[PDB]
């Protein structure tokens, strides 16, 4: 329901966490994708607390280690994903209210995240 | 059909300029059939048969 | 033939046909996405599906072009039940097709598409319209990622076709991608990173989405607008069907245009790509020499300029040199010309020892109803596509059969994921070549030994095994196809020997040349005087220059008129005149494809400025020379060719030019047959066509050079700056260096500049 | 969607860091040729951006032929007037008006305020 | 016949969206009406219908 | 109604009988026999002789008898003291060597005009119809214009910097015949109708 | 007035007609279809058409033959008034000079109809 | 000998000339029914030194050239332009005239400055009444001198004087 908003809030967040990963390493970040809901949107209220809709960590190849999408406003089923390409990985947040956002049921932290990426960039290390 | 819906505003005047037209409508005409000069003017021209209406396309 | 009736009409086609082809032959039709020209089916986009009759209904719908054909056979189509269904997969397929139309630049040629808003539509008159029942997120997946100097790739576009990695199997028989993660976690994908394949562009084309864009007019224009000007390509001399897609006088974007004749539905990557020069700074404006410097002029200034070079000239002084882009009109012009004022020679840049008017052509559709192809030369570098033609006789296929249409949709004669033979050809290159992949006699010969082998052949020499079995194989071949590279050409003894060979056992030649229209302008006999030179050689003191010469050619002169389309450090301290001329693209006149037959070059609309073709210039250089030539423009030499005895609309013509003047040195650096022209190195293809310096890692070794990086070396063609390139199939003792622009199998001298 | 072809689009790809349009690709030249426009209105209809909105303009004539061909920058939501009517005054320094008014804006315009019956 | 265009060539140039700027365009007067009539020709062709509301305002 | 003692007679003369499933209808006559024909229809009570459609067929993407065909649209106005409201047409095949063929001035002196401009727009020459001239267009513009041979007479729209549309390939139109970017079509883009 | 109250303005069938902008937002097969019909315009079958109408004018009608294009292979167009005026050498038979002008007047010429 | 040439004269004629604008309207189009309603009924021209709105050159010297146009038309236009007196002015009314709106064809003629020069445009088929005042308004400044170009270039006080006058 208002869900929405704590996984959108969370969304920015993971997002923010995306970025400070890239610049901490260095690694290659690149905007994916923006909401459709934003292009057609032209009068009809938008005031989604940013305009991304995916967005990827790149190895510096333009090749994505790491994939991180986030669904449309009245997409149903609303959860981010992630996925690391060529690991089959497949990774499925949820929110769960009364704790926070979890992974799975396993609350996220950045850390877990940070790991996550490490493994990915560091073993997949495609370039 | 049409691509979007009537103003609402549309309503008002189009009521409103029904009553006064009939009155106008009048007036004009007012103008026209007395003026015997109108007469003097119009009815004797303008001349054709039925006939020829429908074979010269009228 | 197969008594069909689709629906409410009878065709007969004979058997072994896909149905699908006789629904299009009947003007009938269904949502197609899988299958494709040229290409073996799969039953991938399930699309075919119908119900048939023969008079009972099949359980299961059959895809229709993959199952074969049947007399007395009921085609359904018009079904209800069809209709809802193709809906159905068309639902299916949009499920995560990617909202993205307004940026999408498959667009207007966006099939899919145009079958979805075709075939599509919810099952209800209705009074409220539906569009969905999905609602759920889509995939997200993959996207700006660049996958070439000349592709993006935006993953999620991609349907599966399965298209591309298909082509590369069928097509080249030289793959690079695969489907990587099953099921809807798949997705196509290279590793190498950058495919080194030389066919490679044409996927753009076939992509049945807009994954695979040329990102080199990514966002510059829209599908609609552009006009897609079908001409004719002259930048191999197959030279195939092009289509121009221009919009304000502009060359966007070069597609393939598609006549079965000099390919099929293929283009070369060089071809595609390789056309940013023309949209780049050009010659535009006439310069004459002034006194230390180039003066913009215009074409009376020059005329009278024209004038006083030919006020103490007697046109045995002058020299005319063309390029090996010339049409036959301007080949028939010059050739009168030269009748008319004697000149002491015409040649063309890309001429050879021995014309190819000393062998037959032949055509592609020839080459598959074939034995034995024995190749010497390089099918890849030198008439690019004929490689791949090759690759499909190899693969076993004999000619399509075409109808109202022509070509069908589906190969049942042959079948993807399978064999190629080795023993079905014979090759020689003096290297490395793809051919060895699906070569077993292949064979790197020293450079001056190809003659040696042609006499070992004749058996007035002795062969390797390869050439033992060569020997038998080519009695076995009982109509093979010689395929005669410019180590062959321009060696008369080599030339000799075969022409000896190909006559014993009479049989038709493939004459792959690096001059472009040698044949045409062969027959035009702009071939030298009796007296004669060479256009590589001065034999003027004045000249005309439909192209830049060798540097010893400069060297020789003292007036040089130059009709060319861009500057080059060769001219600022030898030229005299430069003029302005027109690209291939915009040029206008025949040209004598490889095969044999005749094209018509279509002029293109582009932004120009100035540039009167040569036929202009050249016809004003005679004006200028007290001759009227009886003609000056294209539609009296249309009579004038005609005159010549040509039938205009690709004329087959004969004749056998029997010069066979010798004019070979043994050098120690090779001209390589290469896949590019110096010119063409401009744009993103700026390194792509850049020089390779290929040699034996002992003689690499030996010279200390390091094999990485890029050496300047000067020959009398140019100081170039050149990858470094180990290849113990180039035998040491020589240096094979990637001959930009036309000419090679050449035994030249240079030397390694440090 | 424009009979009368009043539109040239130069196209480009945005910039990645500081896109000027959050899309992809954006108008590098948007120039329209009011000398035929048709305005179409349908034009309106086709675009996905519901970029193009008609105004409340009709203040427009001037002397010089390809003057009139208003560029971008001219036909944006962010200009104070026509382009005559602003060249008008900065040279005479004056400042601007319109002289319409409108019951309330349209929806579809959201930007600009314009005179609205309470201005001119 | 001074004046003329020939707009029946040139609608086969256009789409028949497009045709309906050519309509009003040829009639001073009742605009509406040529491409009413227009409008209907086509309706009839591929079998549209038209909503009662549209009806009435039309 | 009136109509139908012309239909048993069109039957029994047994000309082609078009007709769409919108009830128009045309009957397909050779140029000979019109004149006559269309006579005894006037006289059988044929009030109004609406139009004349001059008809190219230069180029189609289905075969036709004739590159130039006409019709009439003969009318029985019902509102007047005769008529049933029996309106049809009749389509005539037009050889394009003989862009001849006898007027119907003489059943009607609408007609008179309505010929004038077909042989202005289409190349017909109307036997029997006192003067020709344009009374449309130029007379130092010739070519019989308004043919899908006949030009179509455009020029590039100008911009800034002197880029320019040039229209007749900017369209993203097109005719059946054409095929666009397309390798086939079918479905909807093969046209369509409703029934429901 | 009276028979007028709400309803959808135009026939809901998205094939055939261009659909709600309302709704690009949401599915792609609108997107799809929007596109289109805005770039290349639907097919008609192939047929000719006329429709008689009451026109303030007169007569009108369209005869319309489309091919099946995008575009029409002809149109016609009745123009009445055009017709009308074949009726003027008649009409001003044997008049008065000054009463001529008037007489041209009273039957209405635009000039469209004419000249087309 | 116009009334220029002192300080004085040229103001106080200018004033003159600029404020009796006597309209020429060259109908053939749709712009006269709606010329019809920019006279009256709404606003004025009265007010503008116009009872001239009627045909006859011989009344006027403001051209406007009002409507879409056929070949046919070029040289009676020209001619009846010719039959103005000395000085003149040439307004180019709405866009069916001015660049040939939405018709390329052999028919109409575009571009109709090619019959003759121009000095005013006014775009819009149809444009709004109140537009032509604007632009009325321009042509008295322009007249009056005290304009430009949109690129702060001046230029003559008439139309005619960018092909010849007579
Ligand atoms: S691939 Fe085709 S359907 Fe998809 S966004 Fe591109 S043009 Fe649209
Ligand atoms: S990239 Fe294109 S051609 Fe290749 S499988 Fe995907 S949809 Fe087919
Ligand atoms: S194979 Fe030769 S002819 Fe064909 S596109 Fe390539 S260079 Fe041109
Ligand atoms: S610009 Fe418009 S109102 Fe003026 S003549 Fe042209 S179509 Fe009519
Ligand atoms: S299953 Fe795709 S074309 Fe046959």
């Amino acid at each position: 329901a208002s869900s929405e908003r704590e996984l959108y809030e969370a969304w920015v967040e993971l997002l923010s966490w995306m970025r400070e990963y890239a610049q901490a390493k260095g690694v290659r970040f690149e905007k994916e994708a923006d909401f459709p809901d934003f292009i057609y949107r032209m009068e009809r209220p938008y005031d989604l607390p940013t305009t991304i809709m995916t967005a990827s960590l790149s190895d510096g190849l333009g090749e994505p280690f790491l994939l991180a999408d986030v669904s449309p406003r009245h997409a149903k089923l609303k959860r981010i994903g992630l996925r690391l390409p060529r690991a089959h990985i497949h990774l499925h947040a949820h929110y769960e209210p009364g704790k926070g956002l979890v992974t799975g049921k396993i609350p996220l932290t950045k850390e877990r995240f940070f790991a996550l990426a490490d493994r990915a960039r560091e073993a997949l290390a495609f370039a | 059909g049409v691509k979007e819906d009537l103003p609402e505003e549309f309503v008002p005047e189009l009521k409103k300029l029904l009553e006064v037209l009939p009155h106008r409508i009048d007036e004009y005409e007012a103008l026209f059939a007395e003026s015997p000069i109108f007469y003097e003017r119009a009815r004797g021209v303008g001349v054709i048969p039925p006939e020829v209406a429908i074979d010269l396309g009228l | 033939m197969v008594r069909v009736k689709v629906n409410d009409r009878i065709v007969e086609v004979p058997p072994g046909t896909s149905v699908m082809d006789a629904v299009f032959h009947a003007g009938y039709d269904v949502p197609l996405f899988c299958s494709e020209k040229h290409l073996s089916p799969i039953g991938a986009c399930r699309m075919c599906l119908v119900r048939i009759g023969l008079i009972q209904w099949q359980p299961k719908l059959a895809a229709s072009c993959v199952t074969a054909v049947a007399d007395g056979m009921v085609v359904d189509t018009l079904s209800d039940v069809v209709r809802e269904a193709q809906a159905g997969m068309v639902e299916f397929t949009l499920l995560n097709h990617p909202l993205d139309c307004p940026t999408c630049d498959k667009g207007g040629a966006c099939e899919l598409q145009d079958r979805t808003v075709e075939y599509g539509l919810y099952e209800k008159p209705l009074e409220l319209p539906v569009y969905t029942r999905f609602e759920f997120t889509r995939r997200h997946v993959d996207k700006h990622h660049p996958l070439s100097p000349f592709v993006i790739l935006d993953r999620e576009r991609c349907i599966h076709c399965k298209r591309c990695v298909r082509y590369f199997e069928e097509v080249p028989g030289d793959e690079v991608l695969d489907f990587i993660e099953r099921g809807v976690h798949t997705f196509i994908g290279t590793m190498d990173f950058g495919l080194p394949s030389g066919f490679s562009g044409n996927i753009t084309d076939i992509c049945p989405v807009g994954a695979l864009l040329d990102l080199t007019a990514r966002f510059r224009a829209r599908n609609w607008e552009m006009e897609e000007t079908p001409t004719t390509c002259a930048l191999c001399p197959v030279g195939c069907g092009i289509t121009a897609d221009t919009r304000s006088g502009e060359l966007l974007r070069i597609r393939a245009r598609e006549v079965p004749e000099v390919n099929e539905i293929w283009i070369c990557d060089a071809g595609r790509f390789g056309h940013e020069w023309a949209d780049q700074n050009r010659l535009k404006t006439p310069l004459v020499r002034k006194e230390g410097r180039l003066v913009e002029a215009t074409w009376e200034e020059a005329f009278l300029a024209l004038k006083e070079g030919l006020k103490e000239a007697r046109g045995e002084e002058v020299g005319l040199y063309l390029a090996h882009d010339a049409t036959l009109e301007e080949g028939l012009l010059a050739s009168e010309l030269a009748k008319a004022l004697k000149t002491p020679h015409l040649d063309f840049q890309g001429r050879t020892a021995a014309p190819a008017s000393l062998f037959p052509p032949a055509s592609l559709e020839d080459l598959l109803q074939a034995d034995f192809a024995l190749v010497l030369g390089d099918p890849t570098e030198e008439a690019p596509i004929l490689h791949l033609r090759l690759s499909e006789f190899v693969r076993d296929l004999k000619p399509p059969h075409r109808y109202n249409h022509g070509t069908p949709f589906a190969d049942l004669q042959i079948k993807e994921r399978m064999p190629r033979r080795t023993d079905k050809m014979a090759l020689f290159a003096p290297y490395r070549a793809p051919l060895m992949k699906w070569a077993a006699i292949h064979e790197v010969h020293r450079p001056g030994e190809e003659r040696e082998i042609l006499l070992a052949l004749l058996g007035d020499k002795e062969g390797s095994e390869m050439v033992a079995k060569a020997k038998e194989a080519w009695e076995k071949a009982k109509n093979p196809v010689l395929i005669l590279g410019a180590g062959v050409l321009q060696d008369t003894v080599a030339a000799e020997r075969a022409r000896l060979l190909a006559e014993r056992k009479g049989a038709k030649v493939l004459a792959m040349t690096p001059a472009a229209n040698a044949r045409g302008l062969e027959a035009m006999g702009v071939l030298p005087g009796a007296k004669g030179a060479s256009w590589d050689e001065p034999g003027a003191l004045y000249a005309y220059y439909g192209f830049v010469p060798p540097e010893e050619a400069l060297k020789g002169k003292r007036f040089v008129v130059m009709h060319l389309s861009h500057l080059h450090p060769l001219a600022e301290r030898y030229a005299h005149v430069v003029l302005p001329a027109p690209t291939f693209y915009e040029k206008r006149g025949h040209l004598v494809n490889l095969e044999g037959r005749v094209l018509p070059l279509s002029p293109a609309p582009i932004e120009n400025g100035e540039a009167e073709g040569a036929l202009q210039v050249l016809a004003l250089l005679a004006e200028a020379l007290g001759v009227r030539p009886p003609f000056r423009l294209h539609l009296e030499a249309q009579k004038a060719l005609k005159a010549r005895k040509v039938p205009e609309a690709m004329g087959r013509l004969s004749f056998r030019l029997k010069e066979l003047r010798p004019k070979e040195r043994k050098g120690a650096f090779y001209l390589r047959p290469t896949m590019w022209k110096a010119h063409q190195a401009v744009g993103k293809a700026q390194e792509a066509a850049r020089a390779e310096l290929w040699a034996h890692p002992e003689t690499a070794r030996a010279e200390a050079l390091p094999e990485g990086a890029q050496v300047a070396v000067e020959t009398p063609f140019g100081r170039v700056e050149a990858r470094v390139v180990h290849r113990e199939d180039v035998p040491k003792g020589h240096l094979y260096l990637s001959a930009l622009g036309p000419a090679a199998g050449l035994r030249v001298e240079g030397r390694v500049l440090v | 969607a424009c009979p009368a072809y009043a539109i040239y689009v130069e196209p480009a790809e945005n910039d990645p860091e500081n896109p000027v349009s959050a899309g992809e690709r954006y108008a590098k030249v948007y120039e329209i040729n009011m000398l035929r426009c048709i305005f179409c209105g349908l034009c309106e209809e086709a675009c996905p951006t519901g970029a193009i909105v008609l105004g409340y303009d009709f203040e427009m004539a001037d002397y010089e032929y390809s003057d009139l061909v208003y560029g971008k920058e001219d036909m944006l939501v962010d200009v104070v007037g026509t382009k005559p009517q602003r060249r008008e005054a900065k040279r005479t320094g004056k400042p601007v008006k319109v002289g319409y008014v409108v019951p309330y804006v349209r929806p579809e315009l959201e930007g600009f305020k314009a005179p609205t019956e309470g201005g001119k | 016949g001074y004046l003329h265009t020939g707009f029946e060539k040139t609608m086969e140039h256009r789409t028949y969206l497009q045709n309906i700027t050519y309509t009003p365009r040829m009639d001073y007067l009742h605009s509406f009406a040529h491409d009413l009539a227009y409008a209907l020709a086509v309706e009839k062709l591929l079998g549209a219908v038209v909503p009662p509301r549209a009806e009435t305002i039309r | 109604m009136r109509l139908e003692r012309v239909l048993e007679e069109a039957r029994a003369k047994g000309y082609p009988i078009e007709d769409n499933g919108l009830g128009n209808l045309w009957v397909v006559l050779p140029r000979e026999r019109f004149k006559e024909e269309m006579a005894h229809y006037k006289a059988m009570g044929f009030n109004f002789l609406a139009d004349i459609v001059g008809l190219d067929y230069l180029t189609y993407p289905d075969p036709r008898p004739e590159r130039f065909a006409v019709v009439y649209e003969l009318v029985s106005l019902p509102g007047w003291k005769d008529g049933d409201g029996s309106r049809f047409f009749v389509r005539v095949y037009v050889p394009e060597e003989d862009p001849r063929l006898p007027t119907v001035t003489d059943l009607w002196g609408s007609a008179n005009f309505l010929e004038r401009e077909v042989y202005d727009l289409f190349g017909i020459v109307f036997e029997g119809h006192p003067d020709l001239r344009k009374i449309l267009t130029p007379e130092d513009l010739e070519g019989h214009p308004l043919r899908k041979d006949y030009p179509l007479g455009e020029t590039p729209t100008l911009f800034r910097e002197g880029r320019y549309i040039i229209p007749a390939e900017f369209r993203a139109a097109l005719t059946g015949k054409d095929p666009g970017l397309t390798f086939y079509k079918g479905g909807s883009r093969k046209g369509y109708r409703s029934l429901w | 007035l009276e028979r007028l109250e709400p309803g959808p303005v135009r026939d809901p069938n998205p094939q055939i007609t261009p659909p709600p902008r309302h709704l690009l937002e949401t599915s792609m097969e609108a997107v799809i279809y929007h596109f289109k019909h805005y770039t290349e315009g639907f097919h008609p079958p192939k047929g000719e058409v006329y429709v008689p109408t009451e026109s303030a004018r007169g007569e009108l009608g369209y005869y319309i033959v489309s091919d099946g294009g995008s575009m029409p292979y002809r149109v016609k167009v009745r123009a009445p008034s055009f017709v009308n005026l074949q009726s003027l050498p008649y009409a001003c038979k044997g008049e008065q000079v000054p009463d001529m002008v008037a007489i041209i007047a009273s039957l209405d010429p635009v000039m469209g109809d004419v000249d087309r | 000998r116009e009334g220029i040439l002192f300080t004085t004269l040229e103001k106080l004629v200018a004033w003159g000339r600029s404020n009796s604008l006597w309209p020429a309207t060259f109908g053939l189009a749709c712009c006269a029914i709606e010329m019809m309603a920019s006279t009256d009924a709404r606003n004025d021209l009265a007010r503008f030194g116009s009872e001239v709105f009627r045909a006859s050159p011989r009344q006027a010297d403001v051209m406007i050239v009002a409507g879409r146009l056929s070949k046919k038309m070029a040289p009676v236009m020209r001619r009846v332009w010719e039959q103005m007196p000395d000085p003149k002015w040439v307004i180019s009314m709405g866009a069916c005239a001015s660049s040939g709106g939405m018709f390329n064809n052999y028919a109409i003629v575009q571009n109709v400055d090619s019959v003759v020069p121009v000095d005013v445009y006014v775009p819009g088929c149809p444009p709004r009444p109140e537009a032509l005042i604007y632009a009325v308004m321009q042509l008295q400044k322009k007249v009056r001198g005290q304009a430009y170009n949109e690129r702060g270039e001046r230029l003559p006080p008439v139309a005619a004087w960018k092909r010849t006058r007579g």
